[PDB]
């Protein structure tokens, strides 16, 4: 049969590395969490209207008046936040076990991060709070940056002068088309995938120890789903307004701004770097590039070792670009006054010196202590 | 400000010390050279869009 | 696919059923002294850095607050 | 009827912890005073007593509520 | 929990401490350079102790 | 800079703490009373308290207290009818300005969301409306202003609310200050987020299942994965 | 090194002319007066 | 119990049968209990 | 050749009629 | 050095595993080459050490400290076959500039 | 001198970057006047030799200062009690860990808690109650 | 590389009949008329607003506000005219020639036409007209004719008692969403 062809191939007889850890469970709730993204995306769909006069009620009478509404919008919430988290921790699976080698599938991966990036800001626009509402100005009037084209453009995606109803509607259409273009990209991501196989956590050819999928990995990734589903139910079911912002239960006043704005938590590592640079547009740059440095990373190694399981020094290079990453997650938050600013500017120095030079000046020194440079 | 165009239109008075102060200004110094009446028809009247032109 | 994946020659590989094994075999009994063993092969790699990021992290909180405090001087 | 509020807040008021902060405040006010022709204030000397205050009236105004 | 966790924490751990410490303190080479050069140090370290309390 | 509001022992600050009825009960009736004059709670409806702390008939009498008009008539604009359970809460100046005008250029913000809005805002809620201490030496507050260590900037146009003894509970649980600020806290934490009791039960249902499938599934997974956990490998070249 | 080279001086001028070609189309659509 | 796998386990089908209709009941007794201890946890602050 | 070794023990991990139960 | 290489040795933890430094190379166009040059008793040791290795990643255990793989007993036999791919790769290179 | 005296004067469980520093060097300082003694007697072999031998015995010492700094200073602030003997002794007893590992024993791990957190712990005390240690003749 | 062969296997080094005729056209102008839909809805769906108050406004300001919105719209309608008319066709080029042993395609094809059908029904639904409101509430009885859970069937779809906004908002849902599982 031709699907079931295809079927078995890559879900039950795809050889899969017998030794791979709990972290490559992750990339698949990142497909789960896309399909629970859609089907809850669906169902706030039936009842949400993109009109500013009547986007914050029909919030509202989800969350009051349609049956388990605010368990569906939460859930869609939270979902947004269970997905950065298992995107974060995805790409930093890429980093440390060297699986940027497979360069198609990096790239693809990194067209589909701003895609994903790009459908959750225009998202969290979507419910028209006062927090949604100045989060777009701020982070549109970023494009505004570009000194002929820009201007223009921003109006563009604007609609209009400024930010309003013309917006709103055209982000409702963009945020309800880009996931399935997500999921387009997931598909060639796994196709560019299958043709070399999933990495190790040693980072060595695993052709001699391979196993099938359908009762190995199938199970865990079963086991990983329910872990997932437990973490995104208890931060809905318990803490539902954790992650979320309290400033956006107010309704959209363009008189007024919340007095203190900030990105959502995903998006402020960024934030920060953006907010180092003093020119705007180096921040933009910055800011692109702090997306895209990894998009770079497969020509920057080095090394003679695909993973870092046996390399100790890296290994401690990436930890330190972990810390100063959690760092500019703080920093964004943190308001404009000293000393954040210099640590947030340390802290971008930081980051593009460990990714761009000192990693591979760390594997060159590696390969010299192991007799091989 | 009464919202014109969707954005904030700041009108505003201003006082003799005011008035005075905003002339003090260095316009060479000031980031954007523009002295306080080249921006206004009045002196005790002030005009402005409320956009930072920050974000 | 299987069958085409690598060549190995003369390694024998034994198995057992699993109705016919233990569940959790010695569970906690080496479960506990390879999780410790285990942390003690990282922490050295993993925590140091992060122990200072908690550390600027601290210091700069408190630095700011001293900021925002008035100036004894000033205004005296 | 007396507030429970009233209560709870004497108590907690009458430590010295807060005696003492009320007194730095008092020694603001009185800066204040004397120092009448100037910009400084005592906000934030009260904010801080206050917090502490607070703090653990919270701590136990809620047991005496209803 | 008697004999040897009761034994080994108590009695005999303080055996031990002094035991080892005494081995340190007593292993010396018995040449006069040596002991002389730890005078040196008292010197400079009685030196400090008034300087930095003057 | 802003004071912090403290954290207080809510009855439903706990994990799987439901809310107190009858305080909402009370604080319906605190908002009913009193802040209703100035304050819209625009998206709480009558209908909204079946269930929760009135039955259905009962609801009916609260809705049937209110005149509400109807527009579309045959000839005529408004002969505000008695409220229905359909009906949503009675906004006080129906336009913005009113209120505008009449707080003196504030303009009390609806409070169905307030306490989801605010930072913090059970525990801002009740510090605003019992912080209204004595303002500090060189403060300058403009005409029609209030002092409150908590508001942003200490310089709410809202004056005090809250006189001991304002209203009478119909319980009569003594009307303090603060059981009458406690109450209103639940209330309007009801009001922005009616399902919050519903919710936690859900999430006691959530850790019951967890607590069961987790270790089950587990178990078939270490039983699918001992085979190769206990596999022996051993090379004998010839 | 050489050879390189000569491919590249080979290329070049071809590669000029297309760059010409997106010259003209880039304008073009952009309909950027100041061409 | 042998006679479990022989009656239950054994045959797919009866594999089966005895979940979906332990299902069927399951939920009757878990919202049954699961309330229980619900409502207890708060037994004074509900409706009634 | 092929009878050189026996089968490793696997009594740690192998349990200890009972078929149909396990 | 001798001392720090063997201390880095102990801390890159491949030994641990029972492997060789050139079990750890990535297999690039000229390590596959070397690979593939290889006689068969040290290709099929090679194999044997990787599968083991991958064994005990997939069990998160390592071999005991007597079976470890001492730094100086490790042997660099990919090594030699190596050079030579790299320095065929590189005359046929420079003799494409020609 | 001024400096070291700082540790005392914020409340504890304030400030631990000031504190966990000033620990460290005294730990450190200690390290140094340990090793130089180390050295003189038991003299090494090679000038090297001992230069290292000063090394581990100052980080070791300089370690043991730092965590006993941290670990008080973070005890207390956690546990937000500043006055609190048990803060100190977490200290010691996370500083005697630090040298039971440099020494790579669990043994002098266990004496090292104990003895050094009990140690500290009566530092914490002897400020609280106002010991007074080497005093001047008062009789 | 990996994509490019699934191109070269599926619309260059395919192999076709070299005698077939211009009815076998038609196919792939149903997915360029899909694309074109899709574009032509996406360009909708900036400004529609699905409310039963401001549905029929909007589609208005589409097509007199909106530069080029008229353009956009009757592109859309008619478009949906020109999908249909070549689905017929293909239809009629598989039940002439006998193209329907291909069971596995036939039956693919039999569920894309459904999926084709139900989308149009509710795209028409969607600028609340007169004849929408009406045609909607015809078809969604039509449902009621199931013989048990017929009613309930009905009322859940409309969402109410009766066709009114609860539909509207969620036949705009489900006509934005069917076409890509359409295209799948
Ligand atoms: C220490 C106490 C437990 C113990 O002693 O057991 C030893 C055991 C270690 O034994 P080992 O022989 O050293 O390792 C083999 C594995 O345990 C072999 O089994 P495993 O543990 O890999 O099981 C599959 C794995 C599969 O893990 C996943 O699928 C994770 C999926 C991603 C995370 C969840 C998604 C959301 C993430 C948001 C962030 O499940 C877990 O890893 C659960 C981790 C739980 C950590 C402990 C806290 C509970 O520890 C565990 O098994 C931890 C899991 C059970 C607890
Ligand atoms: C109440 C009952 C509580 C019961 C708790 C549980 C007990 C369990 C049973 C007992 C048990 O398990 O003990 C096993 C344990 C087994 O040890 P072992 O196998 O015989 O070898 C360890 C010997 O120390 C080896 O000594 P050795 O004579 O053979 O010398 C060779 C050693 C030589 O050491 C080295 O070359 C490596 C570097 C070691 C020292 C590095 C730091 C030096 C500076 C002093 C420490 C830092 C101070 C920083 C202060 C900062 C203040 C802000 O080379 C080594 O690799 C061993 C390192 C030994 C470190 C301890 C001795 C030196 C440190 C103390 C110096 C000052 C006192 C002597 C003058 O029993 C002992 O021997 C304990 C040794 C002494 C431990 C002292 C720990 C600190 C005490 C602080 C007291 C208060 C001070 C204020
Ligand atoms: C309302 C229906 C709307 C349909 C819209 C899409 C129509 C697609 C037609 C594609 C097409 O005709 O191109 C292939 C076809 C290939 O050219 P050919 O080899 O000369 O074909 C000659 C016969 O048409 C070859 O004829 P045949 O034996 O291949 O089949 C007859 C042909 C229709 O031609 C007929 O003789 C029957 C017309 C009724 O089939 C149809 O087009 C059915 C159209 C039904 C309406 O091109 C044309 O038939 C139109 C040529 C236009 C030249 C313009 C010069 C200036
Ligand atoms: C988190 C800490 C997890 C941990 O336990 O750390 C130690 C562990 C060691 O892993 P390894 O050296 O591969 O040894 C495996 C032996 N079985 O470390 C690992 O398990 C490897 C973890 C690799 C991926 C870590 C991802 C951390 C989050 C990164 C987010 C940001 C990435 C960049 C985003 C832009
Ligand atoms: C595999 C994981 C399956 C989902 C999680 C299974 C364990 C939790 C099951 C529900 C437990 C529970 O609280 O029951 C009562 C509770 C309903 O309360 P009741 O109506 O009062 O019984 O059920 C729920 O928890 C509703 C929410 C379930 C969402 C599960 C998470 C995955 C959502 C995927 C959406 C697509
Ligand atoms: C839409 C979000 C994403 C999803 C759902 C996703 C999902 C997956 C899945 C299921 C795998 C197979 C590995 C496994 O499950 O064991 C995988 C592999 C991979 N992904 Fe992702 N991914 C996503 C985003 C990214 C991003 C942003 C990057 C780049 C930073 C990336 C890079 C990779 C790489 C390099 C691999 C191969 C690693 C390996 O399997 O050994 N992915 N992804
Ligand atoms: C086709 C798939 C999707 C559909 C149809 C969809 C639909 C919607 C709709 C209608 C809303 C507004 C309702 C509300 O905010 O409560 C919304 C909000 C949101 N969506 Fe989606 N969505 C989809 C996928 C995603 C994905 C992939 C993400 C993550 C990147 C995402 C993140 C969000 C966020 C963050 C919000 C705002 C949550 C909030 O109000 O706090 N959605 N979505
Ligand atoms: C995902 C792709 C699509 C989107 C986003 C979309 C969106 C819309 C929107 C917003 C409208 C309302 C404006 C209007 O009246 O035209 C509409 C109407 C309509 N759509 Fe679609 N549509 C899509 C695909 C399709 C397809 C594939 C068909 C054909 C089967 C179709 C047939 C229609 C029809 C017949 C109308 C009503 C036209 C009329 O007003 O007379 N649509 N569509
Ligand atoms: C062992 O290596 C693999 C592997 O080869 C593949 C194909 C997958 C893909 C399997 C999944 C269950 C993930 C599904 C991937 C998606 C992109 C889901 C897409 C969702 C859509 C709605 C489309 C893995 O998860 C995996 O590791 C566990
Ligand atoms: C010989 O048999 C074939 C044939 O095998 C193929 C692939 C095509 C090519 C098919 C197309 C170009 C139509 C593609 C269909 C789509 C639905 C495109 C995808 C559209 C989306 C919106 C996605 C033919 O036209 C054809 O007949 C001549």
């Amino acid at each position: 049969h031709p699907l079931f062809k295809i079927i078995n191939h890559s879900f039950i007889d795809l050889p899969a590395p017998s030794n791979i850890s709990s972290w490559w469970n992750f990339g698949s709730l990142l497909g789960v969490c896309l399909m629970v993204q859609i089907i809850t995306g669906l169902f706030l769909a039936m009842h949400y209207t993109s009109d500013t006069m009547t986007a914050f009620s029909s919030v509202t009478h989800i969350c009051r008046d349609v049956n388990y509404g605010w368990l569906i919008r939460y859930m869609h919430a939270n979902g947004a936040s269970m997905f950065f988290i298992c995107l974060f921790l995805h790409v930093g699976r890429g980093l440390y076990y060297g699986s940027y080698t497979f360069m198609e599938t990096w790239n693809i991966g990194v067209l589909l991060l701003f895609a994903v990036m790009a459908t959750a800001f225009m998202g969290y626009v979507l419910p028209w709070g006062q927090m949604s509402f100045w989060g777009a100005t701020v982070i549109t009037n970023l494009l505004s940056a570009i000194p002929y084209i820009g201007t223009t453009l921003v109006e563009w995606i604007w609609g209009g002068f400024s930010v309003d109803k013309a917006t709103l509607t055209r982000f409702f259409a963009f945020h309800f088309i880009l996931p399935f273009i997500i999921a387009a990209l997931a598909i060639v991501h796994l196709l560019f995938l299958h043709e070399t196989g999933s990495n190790n956590p040693t980072g060595l050819n695993s052709d001699a120890d391979k196993i099938p999928f359908h009762p190995y990995y199938t199970i865990k990734d079963i086991l990983g789903i329910l872990i997932m589903f437990l973490i995104l139910m208890t931060l809905v079911l318990f803490f539902p307004d954790m992650l979320g912002d309290p400033d956006n239960y107010m309704p959209a006043n363009p008189l007024n701004t919340p007095p203190h704005i900030k990105p959502e938590w995903y998006f402020l590592f960024a934030y920060a770097i953006l907010r180092s640079i003093p020119n705007k547009l180096g921040g933009v740059l910055a800011l692109i590039l702090s997306i895209l440095i990894l998009a770079l990373m497969p020509f920057l190694h080095t090394s003679k070792q695909r993973s870092l399981m046996f390399r100790p020094i890296t290994q401690i290079l990436y930890w330190i670009l972990v810390a100063n990453l959690l760092i500019l997650t703080w920093i964004g938050g943190q308001p404009v006054e000293h000393p954040f600013i210099i640590i947030g500017q340390l802290a971008s120095i930081s980051y593009f010196s460990i990714i761009l030079i000192l990693m591979p000046i760390s594997g060159i020194i590696e390969d010299k202590m192991l007799k091989l440079y | 400000a009464f919202k014109w165009r969707g954005k904030p239109l700041f009108v505003r008075h201003r006082t003799k010390k005011e008035i005075d102060q905003e002339a003090a200004v260095e316009v060479s110094q000031l980031r954007d050279p523009q002295h306080d009446l080249d921006r206004v028809k009045k002196p005790e009247w002030v005009i402005l869009i409320g956009v930072c032109t920050h974000l | 696919e299987f069958g085409n994946l690598a060549r190995i020659r003369h390694v024998i590989s034994y198995s057992l059923s699993p109705f016919e094994q233990r569940a959790f075999p010695s569970y906690f009994s080496k479960g506990i002294p390879n999780v410790l063993r285990r942390t003690r092969e990282r922490i050295l790699r993993v925590a140091p850095p992060f122990v200072v990021v908690y550390l600027i992290y601290t210091w700069g909180n408190q630095e700011f607050e001293q900021s925002k405090r008035k100036n004894p001087a000033m205004y005296e | 009827l007396v507030d429970p509020l009233t209560t709870v807040r004497e108590h907690c008021e009458q430590l010295e912890k807060c005696v003492k902060a009320r007194e730095r405040l008092e020694l603001c006010d009185n800066r204040v005073s004397s120092r009448s022709q100037t910009e400084e204030d005592c906000t934030e000397e009260l904010f801080d007593f206050l917090h502490a205050r607070d703090h653990c009236v919270a701590h136990k105004l809620f047991k005496n509520l209803k | 929990l008697d004999l040897i966790w009761l034994e080994k924490t108590i009695p005999k751990s303080t055996s031990t401490l002094h035991t080892n410490m005494t081995t340190l303190t007593t292993n010396q080479k018995g040449l006069i350079k040596l002991y002389f050069m730890s005078f040196l140090i008292n010197i400079i370290l009685i030196i400090i102790l008034y300087s930095i309390n003057l | 800079l802003e004071l912090h509001p403290p954290s207080y022992p809510w009855s439903h600050r706990g994990l799987l703490s439901s809310l107190d009825h009858t305080s909402i009960r009370r604080g319906f009736q605190v908002y009913k009373q009193v802040c209703s004059s100035c304050h819209s709670m625009d998206y709480v409806a009558y209908r909204h308290l079946v269930g929760v702390c009135y039955t259905e008939e009962e609801a009916k009498a609260l809705a049937e207290e209110v005149e509400v008009q109807d527009g579309p008539n045959d000839d005529g604009e408004m002969f505000m009818r008695p409220g229905k359970l359909s009906d949503y809460f009675p906004k006080p100046y129906p336009n913005p300005e009113a209120a505008r005008a009449a707080n003196n250029g504030a303009l009390p913000p609806d409070l169905s969301y307030i306490v989801r809005a605010r930072h913090g805002g059970e525990d801002y809620v009740f510090s605003l409306l019992t912080g209204y201490c004595e303002p500090p030496t060189g403060v300058s507050l403009r005409e029609g202003l209030y002092f409150n260590p908590y508001f942003p900037g200490q310089a709410i146009g809202m004056a005090p609310p809250i006189y001991t003894e304002v209203l009478e509970y119909d319980d009569g649980t003594p009307a303090t200050m603060s059981q009458v600020a406690k109450d209103v806290a639940t209330f309007l934490r009801w009001a922005s987020e009616p399902e919050h009791d519903h919710r936690k039960r859900m999430g006691l249902k959530m850790l019951l299942m967890m607590g069961l499938l987790l270790p089950l599934t587990y178990a078939m997974k270490r039983h699918k994965w001992s085979v190769l956990k206990s596999r022996k490998l051993a090379y004998r070249p010839p | 090194g050489p050879r390189y080279r000569e491919l590249a001086r080979n290329w070049i001028p071809t590669a000029g002319m297309w760059g010409t070609v997106g010259a003209v189309g880039l304008v073009w659509a952009t309909d950027w007066r100041l061409i | 119990p042998s006679r479990l796998y022989s009656l239950l386990f054994r045959r797919t089908s009866t594999f089966a049968l005895t979940i979906a209709v332990g299902a069927l009941f399951f939920e009757r007794a878990f919202d049954q209990g699961a309330d229980a201890i619900y409502e207890h946890i708060n037994e004074g602050k509900l409706w009634k | 050749s092929h009878t050189d070794v026996k089968v490793p023990d696997f009594s740690d991990y192998r349990r200890a009629e009972s078929s149909e139960a396990r | 050095l001798d001392g720090f290489r063997k201390w880095y040795y102990n801390a890159a933890g491949f030994n641990k595993l029972g492997l060789m430094r050139d079990d750890t190379l990535h297999e690039t166009e000229d390590v596959k080459e070397a690979i593939r040059r290889l006689p068969e008793d040290l290709y099929n040791d090679r194999m044997f050490r990787i599968k083991r290795a991958l064994d005990l990643t997939m069990r998160h255990q390592i071999l005991p400290k007597d079976q470890w793989t001492k730094y100086e007993e490790d042997k660099f036999y990919l090594e030699p076959y190596l050079k030579e791919v790299i320095r065929e790769r590189k005359e046929r290179e420079e003799w494409a500039k020609k | 001198k001024r400096f070291f005296e700082s540790y005392h004067e914020v409340p504890d469980g304030t400030q631990c970057h000031r504190k966990t520093y000033i620990t460290t060097a005294l730990g450190g300082i200690c390290g140094i006047i340990g090793s130089a003694y180390s050295v003189s007697l038991n003299p090494a072999d090679s000038t090297l030799e001992a230069v290292a031998r000063v090394g581990r015995y100052t980080f070791t010492a300089a370690a043991i200062g730092a965590m006993f700094g941290l670990t008080t200073c973070v005890s207390a602030q956690v546990r937000e009690k500043p006055d609190d003997p048990l803060n100190y002794f977490i200290g010691g007893c996370a500083g005697g860990l630090t040298l039971g590992a440099r020494t790579h024993s669990y043994g002098t791990a266990a004496m090292g808690c104990v003895y050094m957190g009990t140690a500290a712990a009566l530092f914490k005390i002897g400020k609280l109650e106002g010991w007074e240690l080497f005093p001047t003749p008062k009789v």
